[PDB]
């Protein structure tokens, strides 16, 4: 059970850890999250109680390194670093945890939620999408734009989600024009599956973290990448078996997980009601239809 | 964006496009079978593809062979439009090739841009004007090489005749769209007005008859109230 410490709190902050959230006061004795389960990637989030614009956070895993955070004064947030020290780490956060001035990661035993949202999220995908690789760490914010908004502006701050576009010759075949628009199996399991993701796993892994990005940080553009890469297997009349068993599973831990309340900007109605209604596969999602219907009838 | 009265002039501009119209690419009678059930026999069809400011026509023959074993018709229609247009395209030397092309009907937006995606300097256009380019039928000659065709045929016409040696681009379409609106409207009516005087003839090399000036003011007057009587009729006013 790993933990990233605080230097301090010196403004008010919603913070958040993966699915969980704490108000922090300004120079609140606050100095950190503990019990931070090993295994997975972690995301620790920020809204500034004086600026509910920037939502903004962290992509971590513990097992790559001993982090923390570090208000700067200067450029005005919560800062993520990397402690080389291993003594002056395991020193630091043994104090803090004496003093109890840590929360602890508030996971319940039984609930596999975080699991859910992130099981084929790896670090080392969030880097390639996301580019500083002097940190092994991954800063996302809610103004963040994707390589593809930046074609239709600053390379170096951007989202670098692997690019789908339905009306373009990466996704249509010449000579199989109708054929390719109408079933874009091809486009999925050539051009995307063996062509670029190389695998189920690496493409699932992308769409789990685009739903989160729109998710924590009302990321425009990771919210547009979430439901391409749904409406491109949705679409798609030859997918394999065990992609549609994995693709049901994710999509209801993520309807589950979203606030009721954001049903309306983070849900795209066109979208959903083609994947579960008109779509090839219109028939193979029983527990993402089941929860949809249940939870945002109106969207349908 | 969309083509409509405010951006009107814009088809007489010097900018080469192409209007698009798919109506009479699928073309079906519906009859009782022995059995009393209903079926479709195809029939030849047309791409009616126009230059409003040359008057050039590119009507491509749809020939009922290319129906044969295939599912989905009308939505194989709209693909089958999009394939030979984006055929035609590339069939024209680089400086003949259109700037933009106009579909009468919105459901050849995304057919046609899948097809043109080679061409991405070609802006695809839809329309707010309700353009009567389903009488195109109606025209005697066109219909008569579409029921004629054994085979796929493109064939090149003048949908103005010679119109352009004495009106401007403007006033031929203007001209076009009321010939086609009176045939559309009550196809018996306008034909009679068109043909009544025997004198007046169509050259083997033209569509319409070789009105003067004068008679094309009479002429054009006539089906004006053609379409306004057919529309008192039509909703009681």
């Amino acid at each position: 059970m790993n933990t990233v410490p605080f230097t301090s709190a010196p403004i008010e902050v919603t913070i958040g850890i993966d699915q969980y959230s704490f108000n922090v006061k300004e120079n609140q004795p606050f100095h950190g999250i503990k019990d931070i389960p090993i295994g997975h990637v972690h995301v620790i989030h920020f809204q500034h109680a004086d600026n509910s614009s920037m939502r903004y956070g962290y992509w971590f895993d513990c097992r790559m390194g001993n982090f923390y955070i570090q208000y700067d004064p200067k450029d005005g947030l919560y800062k993520m670093m990397e402690e080389r020290d291993g003594a002056k780490f395991e020193n630091i956060v043994h104090n803090f945890k004496e003093r109890q001035m840590m929360v602890s990661y508030p996971k319940i035993d039984e609930d596999d939620t975080w699991y859910n949202l992130t099981e084929f999220v790896q670090m080392d995908k969030i880097r390639k999408i996301v580019r500083k690789d002097e940190n092994q760490f991954s800063y996302v914010d809610s103004s963040m734009t994707t390589v593809q908004e930046n074609e239709l502006s600053d390379p170096a701050h951007s989202l670098n989600y692997t690019v789908i576009n339905f009306k373009s010759r990466e996704a249509i075949r010449p000579g199989h024009e109708m054929e390719d628009f109408l079933d874009k199996s091809y486009y999925l399991n050539t051009v995307m599956l063996q062509g670029i993701f190389k695998n189920s796993s690496n493409y699932f892994g992308e769409l789990q973290f685009a739903f989160l990005n729109a998710m924590f940080f009302g990321n425009y553009g990771s919210s547009l990448q979430w439901h391409a890469m749904i409406e491109l297997i949705c679409s798609s009349a030859t997918v394999p078996k065990h992609m549609l068993d994995k693709l049901d599973e994710i999509l209801y831990y993520q309807i589950k997980t979203l606030p009721e309340q954001y049903s309306d900007i983070l849900l795209n109605e066109r979208v959903w009601n083609i994947c579960l209604y008109s779509s090839f596969q219109k028939n193979s999602l029983h527990n993402t239809e089941k929860i949809m219907e249940n939870k945002y009838p109106e969207l349908l | 964006g969309a083509m409509n009265s405010s951006n009107y002039a814009e088809l007489f501009n010097n900018d080469i496009k192409l209007f698009v119209d798919d109506t009479n690419v699928y073309r079906v009678t519906v009859h009782k079978t022995f059995e009393g059930n209903v079926a479709t026999k195809a029939i030849n069809g047309c791409i009616f593809t126009l230059n409003p400011k040359t008057g050039h026509l590119f009507l491509k023959i749809i020939h009922t062979s290319v129906w044969a074993g295939q599912k989905r018709l009308s939505q194989l229609a709209k693909w089958k439009t999009a394939e030979e247009v984006s055929a035609l395209v590339r069939s024209l030397p680089k400086e003949e090739q259109p700037k933009q092309i106009i579909v009468t009907r919105k459901a050849m937006l995304d057919p046609l841009e899948v097809h043109m995606l080679d061409f991405p300097n070609i802006a695809i256009r839809p329309t707010e004007l309700r353009l009567p380019f389903s009488a195109a039928m109606s025209i005697d000659k066109l219909s008569d090489v579409v029921m004629k065709a054994t085979e796929p045929q493109m064939v090149l016409f003048n949908i103005y005749d010679d119109w352009l040696d004495r009106i401007s681009s403007y006033t031929a379409f203007s001209r076009l769209t009321l010939l086609l609106r009176a045939l559309k409207t009550n196809e018996e009516s306008a034909k009679m007005i068109l043909l009544s005087d025997p004198t007046i003839t169509i050259k083997s090399y033209h569509l319409w008859p070789s009105f003067t000036d004068e008679q094309w003011i009479t002429i054009e007057s006539q089906m004006r109230d053609l379409i306004l009587t057919e529309y008192g009729r039509k909703y009681n006013v």
